[PDB]
Order: C-alpha cells, then structure tokens, then sequence
RNA sequence: AAGCAGCUUUACAGAUCAAUGGCGGAGGGAGGUCAACAUCAAGAACUGUGGGCGCCUAUAGAACUUAUAACGAACAUGGUUCUUGCCUUUUACCAGAACCAUCCGGGUGUUGUCUCCAUAGAAACAGGUAAAGCUGUCCGUUACUGUGGGCUUGCCAUAUUUUUUGGAACUUUUC
C-alpha cells in the first residue's frame, strides 16, 4: 500500500507527528516500519502544555500514532 | 550559471524521474549508494549497466533501429574512440541513477562500470576504493576463475560488501544445451565454489546473494523477485516466505505438500528446478518453437500479457528479448539486493579506518573527500571524487594534498583551488550540480592541477580539528606496471610536447610509471600489451600529435643473493661491516602480501611501530626467529628487513642512536638503487657486523659520509654475496578445447619457461582452465601465438599476482659466455646479457 | 470492493476525526485500512487555522469523509 | 597489413603505401648494443597491436579484440537425440501444506519439447540469412556465394595452386572493401524506362533462348 | 508482521525507560521480544525517591527507551 | 483461471426519439515487373526564409560526431594529378595514392493510372496550405436500461496485543 511507501521515502527527511498522548515529536526519521513504528534522532517533543524536551533516541508503536507530517518534495514521488 | 544550466539540459535526454526527486533524496545519508561492478572480460559489466541506463532515460538520441531490437548489443558508458573499436571497456565510466525497488521506496545509486580486462585491473581499485559494495559478475560458461578468486579476496580485504551476479544463462540452455537437472548442479557447483574461497559468510540463492541474469536477453532474477511477482498473487501471502526457504535445497512437492525424501512415488524434479528452470526453458522453447498464435493464450492465462501482431513480427532473437523484457519487467530485484547487502554502520568504520587510521574526531562539521580518478571527458579533465563528510559548492576555496605527501605525515603546507563547477556523472553525458552532499560520488572542475594520481582533499576551520583528521594512504595498485618501454620522438625539436603528454598519460591512466632517464629517452612501465597500446594509441592521437620512435618490449629485473665486510670512510674516521643475507621464501610472501596481521596472518612489516616485542613475537613464533636478532630488528627497507648484530651495539647503544636515522635515510637511498644495473633489491637481508666511529667526533660523523659509505658497504657487501639477476614472472590463465591441449603445452617449451602449474577440467563446458608461468621477457606476442595456433578457440589472460621474481638462470657475472650479436642468448647464460645491456644504458 | 474510494481521488476533501479536528485537502493515495495522505493541509481546530503540508493520517484517527470541490486540472 | 606493408602468411600482398622506408641510424636509442634480443617479433604481432610492435603507423584502424570464444554444440549425426541432451564433450561435473490445485503457471504441458525446437534452437546460431526471418529481395548475381570460400583459411592439405588463388581472392576482397564509392542520383531514369516511351517500342513476352537469337542477328546485321 | 525491532545495540547497556502512568525505570537491558517485552535487571524505581528491585516491563506500555550515556 | 457485480463493447428490444456527449466517417483496401515528379545515412546545436499560435513545424547553408552499419551484407569502368616498369610509342597496359566522374542497382514520399476485390454512406456543405476530416457544420452507433461477448477491476473472507467488532462510559472546576 502507498500510504506505508510514502513514509518510508521520507526516512532521512525531518518529519513531524501526532500521537494519541497529545503530544507532536519533530525529528530526523532513521527507519521505518510496516506496521508504523518509527525511529528518531535529536527530537523535540512538545506536548499540550508546551513544555519543550530533548530525546536522544526514540522507538513508537504505530496504534499510539495519530497522524504525520511530511516534507513538500514527497508529492511528486511515484504511485 | 542559470543559462549554461539552460544550454546543459538540452544536451542530457532527461529522465522518466527527472532531476527534482533524485536531486531531493541526496540530502539523507543512509539514503543513496554507492556501488562498483567488477569481473573478468565481457562478463556483461557494460552491457548490465546499460539495462539500468535503458530502465532510467526514456529517449536516448544514440539509438540505431538495430541496438533496440538488439543483434548488436549497446553499449553505454563505453564513450571513448578506443573502447567502441577495441570492442572492451578501457577506462571505467559510472552512471548516477535513481532506482526504486519492491518496497517502492527509492534510491539514488552511484554505479561505477569497471573495465574487465587483467591489464587495467589498476582501475577496478578505483572502482575499490569508491564502491560500497561491488557486483561480481560471473559466466556461468566460464565459472570462477583464478581471477575471481582474486577479485572476491581483494574485495573482502578492502571492506566492501559483495553481490554476486551469475550472468548469461541464455547461453547456458541455447548453446551448451543441457538438461534442467543438470543446470541446476552447474549453478549449485558455481554457487559451492564461489562460496569456498568466501570465509565467514556462505551464500546462497535463498540468501538473496546470487542473482541469476542475462544482459543480451535483458532480464535479471532474485527468488524473492520471480516468487513475489508471480506465485505470491496466486497462493495466500504467509506461506510464501517460507516456502521462497522451502525453494533452494533439494526440497521436492509430490501433490500439494513438500517432503526431502528422496523423490518417492514416480514424478521427481526439485522444487527450483519445478518452479524456476523448467518454466525458463519453456519460455524459450514455446518463443522460438511454438506458433506465435498458441503464445498469446500462455501470456494472458499466465502471465496476464497482450501482445501487438507487430510483436510477432521481428525474428526469433529480437522477438526472445522482447518476450523476456516483457515478462520479466524494469529491474528492481537487482537493487533489492543491492540494498540489502550494504549495511554502512557495520562496514563503513572499518573501510574509512582501513585509510584514514581507526582513530577518528571532529565528526561531521568539516569537509572531507577523496580524489581517486582523474577522468577524460569531452572538455578538458574533470576529478572523480568521493565525498566522506561536509557539503561542496561552486567557487568553494578548498584545500588539496597529495597521498605521499600524506606519507609525510600549519603554514606552507596547504596548496588550495576553488570548485568551478560539479557534476553527477552521466556516462555520455554530465549533469549540471550546484551542491554536493555527504556520500555521494561526483565530478569536480579545477582541482585535478594539484595533484596525480590519488589525491586527499579537505577544509578544516579549527586547529584541533587539523591535528585529529588523518589523510588516506596511497591507493594501492593491483599489479605492479612490470612492462617496460623506451620512447623518444621521431624528432627531437618536439622533446617538449611529448613530455606535456606524458605528464598527461601519468594522469589519467593510474598505473603507468613514467621515468626520464640519463638521455633523454622516456621509459615507460605498464601492466601489459594491449594497456601499453591504448597508452600508446591516446599519445599518438587524442593528446600528443608528434610522430615517436617506440623501442622493443622489455621488463624490469632485480638483484638479490646467496651467501666478511670491511669498508672504509673517505675521512677514515669511520668503517662499516655489513653481512648480507637471502631471506626464507615464506618471509619474503609474507612481506609481499600486504596486511595488518589480522586473524592468524602474519603481520605486515609495515606494523613496525606497534610494540617491537609483537613484531619479534611474530618473528619467533612463526620462523622459529633469534630472539636478540628479533629484538634487533631495525626496521624494513624500500624492501627487506634490517636489523643490528655486534657487541659495539651493546658498547655505543646511545652514540649509533644518533646516527640510526642517518643509516635509515642513507639505506634507503643504496637498495632503491643497487650495485649491478642499478636496479632494487629483493629478499636480501643485511646486518651490521661492526661501526667504528672517529675519536671524539667533532662534527666528524655526518650524512654526506656514513651515507655513501654505507651505500658502498651495501654494494661490495652485495658482491661478495654471490649476487643473482632478478626476473619477474606473469602468471597465465589459458582457456582452451580439451584437443587443443598438446598445443598450448608445445607454445609453453617454445617460450622460455615451459612452466605449467595447473590443468583444470571445467565442469559442465568443454574447457579447459590451464594456469601455467612464462617470463615477463619472452612474454612478448604470446597470446597473439596462443590466439592463432588454436584458430581461435581458447584465449590467454597475463596477470601479475604474487608479485614473484625468479633466478634468472644465466651466471651472474661471467663475461665468457656471451655469444655474438642479433643472435638471442643462449639459456646458460641470460644473467650476463642483461645485465650488460642494461649496463651500457646506465653507463 | 474499494471502487468508491477510487473515484474521490483527486478531489479537495473534508476530513473529520476522532479529536474532532477538520483536515482539508486533495487526496493522493488511500488505503485498505483507510490511511489517507492529503496535499497542502489546513486543521481547523474549533476562528482558527493551521499550516501543514502533506500528512498521511491513520484508519484509527478518521470519523467521515466529504467532498469540497470537484477534481482538479 | 596494406598500411604497415606486413602481410598475415595467408593474406594479400600490396604496395607499400609509403614510399619511404630509406632512414636506417644507428643512435644511442636504436644500438644493438643497448638492445636485449629475444623473441622473433612476429608480423602478426605488427598487425595485432599497430602501434605498438610497429613504430609510427600511419593510417590504421582500431582492430578489434576477444570475442567471448562461444562453446556452441551441434550434432550433425543422429537427430534422435532430444535438444536438451548431455553431451560426451562436457566435462563430468511436516510443517505447512497448500491446496494441490496451483502448480508451475507454464507447467501445463507436459514436455518442453518438441519436433521444432531442436532445429529451431539450431537456427538460432546461423549466419544472416537464415537466421532472419523476414528479409528484403536481393538480385541473383548481388547474392554472392563463394564469397565466404575465400575468407577463410587455406588449410593444408591443398596444393599450391588453389592457395595462392585464395590470396588473389583475398586481395581482390579487400581492394573492393577499401575503395567505395557511394554514389547518388535522383536525376537518372532507367535507359529502359524512359526508352520504352512514345511510338518506336513495344512490349511482349519471350521464351530466353528466341530472346538471345534475335538478339545474336540484330548484333550482326549491325557489325556487317 | 513480528518485525523483531533493533534492540541488539542496547543489549547489556543502562536505559531510561518511560511507561504509561508516567511511570519510569532505570535498568540494564537483558532481552527483548516481537512485541516488544523488555528484561531489565538492577531495576530503579524514578517515583524521586528511587528504590531498588531487581523485571519484565510488557511491550504494550512502553513509550520509549532513551540511554543514559553516549 | 470459473461464476457474481462493475467497466468496455456488442446483435440488439429499448428512454429520448429533442439539446446533447462519446467513438468513426466528410475520399475505400490490397497488388502492379506500371509510369511521372522530388528527394534520400542518422543525431544535438548556429544562421536565413515561410506558415500557425517567445514557442512549434518545413526548407537551405556551415561545423561536429557515429565504425561511413550495411540508401547496395553487391562491386564495374573512365578522367586528372602524382608516384613505380617502361624506351619505343598507338592500342592498351603493370600496381599503389588522392580528387573527381560514369555505369548496374534500392528504398521513401507524392501524383496520375491499371487489375482483382470490397457495401455503407453523412462519401453532404463551406473555408487552404507544400499536405490531409486541417478546421466549422455534418451524419453512423450512441449519451440511461435487460439478454450476449472481453477485462482494466473486487485483490482472495483475520472478533484474542501495531489500524475495521472499541478503555469505553461518566462527572466536575477554570476562562
Ligand atoms: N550468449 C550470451 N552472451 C552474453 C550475455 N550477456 C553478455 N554476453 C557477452 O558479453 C559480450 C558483450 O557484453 P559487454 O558488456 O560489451 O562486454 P563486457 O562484459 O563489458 O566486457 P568488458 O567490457 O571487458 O567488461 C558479448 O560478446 C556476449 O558474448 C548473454 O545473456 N548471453
Ligand atoms: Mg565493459
């Protein structure tokens, strides 16, 4: 399916996300994964208070993911 | 910049991709690649890189109505004069190339097309020393040769990872004709046999490691790729990961179900062969036998397929390649293993410490690059460069070494040129580059003056950050240029533009070895016959136009011994006593292999400044070696190793200290040249048996003394030796028809050395692998005699392993053996002719 | 089935989602599980507004879907 | 071998093309005292790398190098052995279950074989003609058979006689190649189409030999 | 499915884990799982009172992993 | 790869029997041992001319490249200028070069014919170029149904941890 190659091509790129905790995390994408786990490097999380944090490393569960937000070239990339 | 942009588009036949999103993906560093294709002659390198070319433009001005139905194969990233009408890739030529692949996540890939030639073997250690990982490519005809052996060795040693591809299986059914059981034993023996010389890894077919394609016909397989496209619509998708493993391996499907026994019951096939080879050889029986209009319905109840009568209109060979192009479709199963078998954390430490030394600081946030090929193109020179960290620009001042340079190791010591401009490599074309990013290979305008050969390029902004960045050692060379020429110029007025050429030729082609001698004269070393020729052809035409006189092929030769000293100062203050001494054989390989002594190997001398006491550790525990004697060992030479032997050593340990670094220099100095024809020596070892010194030594003792002195000791110390005349020795790769066996061995007694080492029957083809050893000398129009005594059938490879040099067995100095002039030399003694005539060139 | 969900692409569409937050924006490519990736994307969170660009949501995160405006050239 | 005036034992002799072959100097370069003497250096050594073993060739092509040394079998005895067969010449060298129904999609006939494909797969190495299957018309004497005769070698077992009439052919095969021509007209119509026009002619059909009769009177009448 | 995750450069190293309940452990990582179960050993409470245990954490709970040194 | 449904058509009974919309048609097919007239290796890019709306197409000239890929898997003669034998010279020649020609052939386009063959017709009208449904009108089925064909399709069927058989439900305070 497309909307899994899509990410996977963004992997390098800088991404932004949502997560049902409510919190937004913008990092370097290092892998990816079928089922939506991810894997970023010098994140900055900011949660719904605004409290702005520092991860060195970071592993997801996809079900935890609400949404992404991907870089502008990444709409002319092949279907 | 923007209109020369304009006027450089027109030129490049776009893309399907265009520039945008392959210029976009640079930007991630585990994103792209880089990748080098290597193998012996015409194993469809050229011909590979020309499917991915095919599978990336979508107009190609250069196309005949011929190369598109394909009886002459095209041939891209062949672009020189020489390279089309020798008819073999001559100087290696990339293509950068967006690829996707089954997770449909693409990539850029930076290809690099090496020529498949033994005598330009120099240039695949360009390809070495930029891949990221190679392809091997292989004839399933020919299987693995000596030089396969020798590829996938070097390979491992250079830290890169390893894709086999086992090409031209098209001419394993159509013109051997063998059975499907018996093709599959032919691939499983390649794939055993390629797997034997490979230590710690095994592959196999399962491991999507060896990749099964035909560059004339086009098509490229992985089982996971033939499994994925086809079986995987037909049966649910949880079984077929297991059964691509229940594929390979002897594994047989009765009804429905799959069990090792033997083949009981009646119906017996294997499963890769049930699968995958009978189907294959369906495809070419019902293309060339069946009648076109019983096709069709194979095509749209199999392989869901429509063909155009147009397509039933060509001829049975242009018509097979467009039924296998169309089944099989643009190659993603190449880059699926491409992608897989490179991972960059694991490999990439130990190939960027294999050159720049382990130790690493300053990571990131500082540029740094490897220049390695000085590439001709349309315009001028253009430099091939590897980018390891920071980011290039147009006019960017950058700073440039040289690898010896390197080798030495503020003010004075930086040359510096800005980056005119930078392109991607485009085979036949170049495309325009405003930035160049981390790990991508590029083409770069301006900085090629600075340097030869192997260059070191970088820009540092903290002093810190200076002194922890480690520069790469020389390139090292896969053969040693061994074949050497005189030229001089028809007339002599034009002495100075052969000479610009000349510099030229030491430029653009790594392994030649250009030496102005005492007259004039201009010796030339290079690998072989045919490189030497292309030498020769690009100076004659595309560089210098003058007209030269080329002299009579001839070799370079060495000087050793087989076994006291007395010497005098020229202000007998000072006498030297040196012992000369033959080395062990298994010393002298040890020595030749270059290595870090990992493993059981034993180490490399060039470890020297690791703790003498593991030096002498492996000195005794593989030789057997004195223990003071090894703990006296000084150093090596420009060749063998030097140590100190005398009680004055224990008298004036401190005073010899000072004069150690004199010796070492002067040492140096005395075997790079040498005492017969002024020509280096080879497994002689020295020690110094005595040193006196002047009284009191008021700036007595100085270099331009001990120096010459130790020189002359060095010399005279070589004579009494029993010195010999060194002569190296090409190992040959014969491939020949079983009958035409007697012939070869009557071409060998004719040469000189007659010397045969191996006869290999090559299973599966009537072939006969033989390796054998002629002398460098005699090896002059060998293969044309091989070529034409056997009216065309077998071939010839003179490769230069080992880097041997053997007795010459003439008598060193005896001027009575000598016979008359234009008369060649008798076998007694070849020593004394050599020498001599080398003698009176030297003076 | 999915033949539905094909004739949308292309068109300028109105997502609600479980939050309750309305994304707007042209479709590219769907999904079996629902996984939508939209083009040049604007929340409204309700008098409000926010810029994203291209955002690929979940099946888990999505309520109904609605057309805006007709395909584009 | 006609530019560099050295000839393959078995090729054409021609002309030296350069006149001047006169400057002979003994010089520190050229002495034969600084000069190491082995092998014959061989002409087809001169010929098989042109600037190399010849000094300042002039007017020389790139010759080509190395074709792969194809195995090709073919028998030409018994054809009642199958198309895929072993020949003499070649060296000796409990867990998941789907349903019976799929097999190999290509499968479904039994043998690959079949009564076509072994002289098929034999057509498929031939020289041109043969193995194109569509092709465009040719005149009788533009079909040339003996051609490939000449291009070949000599052999042994021969007399004399015929070989050197297989270098003559050789050299006239090459001084045809060498020298073309290439012409181009548009202007001109057939003699015989332009000829036939307006009253004096007229068409028919004729048996050959009647043809070459009156043909034979016309000449005479014509000489008397 | 079951993509067992890249957890080999953690193994026998010290963590900083966070759990749901914003609950967090200190701990040498042992073993991992499919799902992402973890083996912690020399296991610290952070409540910031921290007290020693000695544990399985399930893979569900987990938000993340962190290293206290590079 | 069967069936169902969807899509395309189709022999069609059809809604309309209007305005529509789609696909084709407003100058047939094949073959001339038929002729006339033009050209004619291919490609990027420079200059000039003409047409249409800076761009596109055609023609001419110059330079570069390809293996001169083979208008011809053929190859024959002559002239001039040079170099080789000639002693004679004429006829002819001997055997290499270069520049020219001539001759036997080929394909492509276009125009006018000839033979054999095809059934709707709307092949009807008016505009022009070097060309044509090129354009405008126009008409054939027809744009929405059911029977009959093909597929480009459903992707092929998972309630127990990463999406579609729910951790939801509910309350209260602040602005
Ligand atoms: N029969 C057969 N020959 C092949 C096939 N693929 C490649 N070849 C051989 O490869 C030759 C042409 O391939 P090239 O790519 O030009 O040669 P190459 O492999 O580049 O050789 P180098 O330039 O020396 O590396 C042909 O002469 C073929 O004999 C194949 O599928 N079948
Ligand atoms: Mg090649």
């Amino acid at each position: 399916g497309i909307p899994v190659k899509l990410l996977n091509e963004a992997q390098g790129h800088i991404v932004s996300l949502e997560l049902t905790t409510g919190a937004t995390y913008r990092g370097k994408l290092v892998e990816s994964e079928d089922s939506m786990n991810v894997q970023l490097r010098d994140v900055i999380a900011t949660e719904p208070q605004g409290a702005v944090t520092h991860m060195d490393q970071i592993f997801v569960r996809g079900s935890q993911i609400k949404f992404i937000v991907v870089p502008d070239l990444l709409k002319n990339a092949p279907l | 910049e923007h209109t020369i942009f304009t006027q450089l588009k027109k030129n490049i036949p776009k893309t399907r991709y265009n520039r945008d999103y392959m210029l976009s993906m640079a930007n991630i560093p585990e994103r792209i690649i880089n990748v080098g294709v290597i193998g012996p002659l015409h194993s469809g390198k050229t011909s590979l890189m020309d499917l991915l070319v095919i599978d990336s433009h979508k107009r190609i001005p250069d196309m005949s109505k011929n190369v598109e139905l394909g009886w002459k194969p095209l041939r891209y990233l062949d672009n020189l004069k020489q390279e089309i009408d020798r008819g073999l890739s001559i100087k290696l030529n990339g293509s950068t190339l967006l690829c996707t692949d089954l997770e449909s996540k693409s990539r850029m890939i930076n290809f690099l097309d090496a020529p498949g030639h033994v005598n330009f073997m120099d240039e695949t250690a360009v390809a070495l020393a930029a891949s990221d990982l190679v392809l091997i490519v292989i004839d399933v005809v020919e299987g693995v040769t000596f030089v396969v052996e020798q590829l996938i060795k070097q390979s491992i040693k250079n830290n890169v990872a390893m894709c086999f591809v086992i090409n031209k299986l098209d001419r394993l059914i159509l013109d051997l004709k063998l059975p499907p059981m018996d093709a599959y034993l032919k691939l499983n023996h390649i794939i055993a046999n390629i797997n034997s010389f490979t230590k710690g890894n095994v592959f196999s077919p399962i491991d999507n490691n060896i990749i099964f394609a035909s560059t004339k016909l086009g098509f490229t397989f992985t089982i996971k790729e033939f499994v994925s496209y086809y079986y995987a619509h037909s049966i649910p998708s949880s079984k077929i990961d297991d059964f691509t493993t229940r594929l390979w391996g002897s594994v047989y499907y009765h009804k429905g179900n799959f069990r090792t026994k033997p083949f009981e019951n009646v119906e017996k096939y294997p499963t890769f062969v049930e699968f995958i080879l009978i189907p294959l050889y369906k495809i070419f029986s019902y293309a060339l036998s069946m009648e076109k209009d019983k096709l069709k319905n194979l095509l749209r109840s199999n392989f869901r397929v429509n063909l155009s009568q147009e397509a039933l209109q060509y001829d049975p060979q242009p018509f097979l390649k467009h039924v296998l192009q169309l089944i099989f479709r643009q190659q993603t199963g190449l880059v699926d293993a491409i992608t897989r078998c490179y991972q960059p954390f694991e490999l990439f430490d130990n190939k960027t410490a294999h050159l720049s030394i382990p130790g690493k600081s300053t990571p990131e946030g500082t540029l740094w690059a490897h220049v390695l090929k000085t590439v001709d193109y349309g315009g001028a020179e253009w430099s091939l460069v590897r980018i390891y960290s920071g980011l290039l620009k147009r006019g960017d001042t950058v700073r440039i070494l040289d690898t010896s340079q390197s080798e030495s190791r503020e003010d004075d010591e930086t040359p510096s040129c800005e980056v005119e401009e930078i392109g991607l490599l485009g085979g036949r074309y170049v495309y325009p580059v405003h930035e160049a990013h981390k790990g991508q290979i590029v083409l770069i305008k301006g900085i090629s003056s600075a340097y030869i050969k192997s260059a070191t390029l970088y820009s540092v902004k903290s002093k810190e950050d200076m002194k922890q960045l480690k520069f790469f050692k020389p390139l090292d060379y896969i053969t040693e240029a061994v074949f050497k020429i005189v030229l001089q110029p028809l007339l002599p007025r034009e002495l100075p533009k052969l000479l610009d050429a000349l510099n030229k030729i030491s430029k653009y082609y790594p392994g030649v070895i250009i030496k102005v001698e005492e007259s004039g004269e201009h010796v030339i070393l290079g690998n072989g016959e045919l490189y030497m020729d292309c030498l020769l052809y690009d100076l004659r035409a595309s560089y210098a136009k003058i007209e030269i006189k080329i002299s009579d092929p001839l070799t370079v030769f060495s000087e050793s011994c087989s076994n006291s000293r007395l010497g005098e100062e020229n202000l007998p203050g000072l006498s030297i006593s040196v012992a000369a001494e033959p080395m062990d054989s298994k010393m002298i390989q040890d020595l030749s292999r270059n290595t870090l002594g990992k493993g059981q190997n034993c180490l490399d001398i060039d470890g020297i400044m690791d703790n003498p006491r593991k030096l002498s550790k492996i000195l005794r525990t593989e030789y057997g070696w004195d223990s003071l004697a090894s703990r006296n060992v000084w150093s090596f030479y420009n060749g063998n190793v030097l140590i100190n032997d005398t009680l004055p050593d224990e008298i004036s340990p401190e005073l010899l200290s000072k004069y150690k670094e004199q010796i070492i220099q002067g040492f140096y100095w005395a075997v790079k040249e040498g005492p017969l024809a002024e020509e280096p020596i080879y497994g002689v070892q020295y020690k110094l048996l005595s040193i006196s010194v002047p009284s009191d030594v008021n700036i007595d003792v100085m270099k331009s003394q001990i120096i010459p002195l130790m020189k002359k000791a060095c010399y005279v110390g070589l004579l009494t030796a029993i010195p010999i005349l060194l002569e190296p020795i090409y190992e040959v790769d014969i491939t020949v028809h079983a009958p035409l066996l007697p012939i070869v061995e009557e071409l060998m007694k004719k040469r000189r050395g007659s010397r045969i080492y191996k006869t290999i029957k090559v299973a599966g083809t009537p072939l006969l692998e033989v390796r054998g050893q002629v002398p460098v000398i005699e090896s002059a129009g060998f293969e044309t005699d091989l070529r034409l005594s056997t009216n065309g059938l077998g071939m010839c490879q003179l490769y230069f392993w080992h880097k041997i040099w053997r007795k010459v067995p003439g008598d060193v100095l005896d001027k009575d053996a000598f016979i008359p002039k234009l008369k060649p030399a008798p076998i007694n003694s070849l020593s004394r002719d050599f020498v001599m005539k080398t003698r009176r060139r030297k003076g | 089935h999915s033949s539905r969900l094909a004739n949308l692409i292309d068109y300028k569409l109105r997502v609600l989602t479980q939050d309750g937050r309305v994304y707007i924006g042209q479709l590219m490519a769907f999904d079996k599980h629902m996984n939508l990736v939209l083009n040049e994307c604007i929340e409204e969170r309700v008098v409000e507004k926010r810029v994203l660009g291209l955002t690929i949501l979940r099946g888990e995160q999505i309520l109904s879907t609605v057309v805006e405006d007709k395909p584009l050239l | 071998g006609k530019a560099l005036n050295n000839a393959i034992p078995g090729g054409p002799k021609f002309e030296p093309l350069y006149p001047r072959e006169e400057e002979e100097d003994y010089n520190e370069f050229n002495s034969i005292d600084r000069v190491i003497f082995r092998v014959p250096i061989r002409s087809e050594y001169k010929v098989a790398f042109p600037h190399l073993y010849n000094s300042r060739p002039r007017s020389v092509r790139i010759p080509w190098y190395n074709n792969p040394v194809s195995c090709i079998i073919q028998n030409d005895e018994e054809y009642d052995t199958p198309a895929l067969f072993f020949d003499p010449s070649l060296n000796p060298i409990g867990d998941f279950t789907l349903p019976e129904d799929f097999a190999p999609l290509l499968a479904e006939e039994e043998e690959l074989i079949l009564p076509n494909t072994k002289d098929a797969m034999s057509l498929y190495h031939s020289p041109f003609p043969f193995n194109r299957t569509k092709g465009k018309m040719v005149r009788a004497q533009d079909v040339a058979l003996a051609k490939k005769w000449f291009l070949q070698h000599p052999d042994e077992e021969y007399p004399v006689k015929v070989k050197v009439s297989y270098q003559k052919l050789l050299k006239n095969y090459v001084l045809n190649e060498l020298h073309p021509t290439l012409p181009t007209n548009h202007n001109k119509t057939k003699l015989l189409k332009s000829l036939k026009n307006t009253k004096y002619f007229q068409q028919t059909t004729i048996d050959w030999v009647e043809a070459g009769l009156q043909l034979c009177r016309q000449g005479h009448n014509m000489l008397n | 499915m079951v993509s067992t995750p890249e957890l080999k450069k953690y193994m026998d190293k010290k963590i900083l884990l966070n759990i749901n309940g914003s609950r967090k452990v200190a701990g040498i990582l042992r073993g991992y799982d499919i799902f992402l179960n973890v083996v912690l050993d020399d296991a610290m409470e952070i409540n910031a009172n921290n007290h020693q245990l000695g544990t399985v954490i399930r893979g569900n709970s987990i938000i993340s992993l962190e290293a206290l040194d590079a």
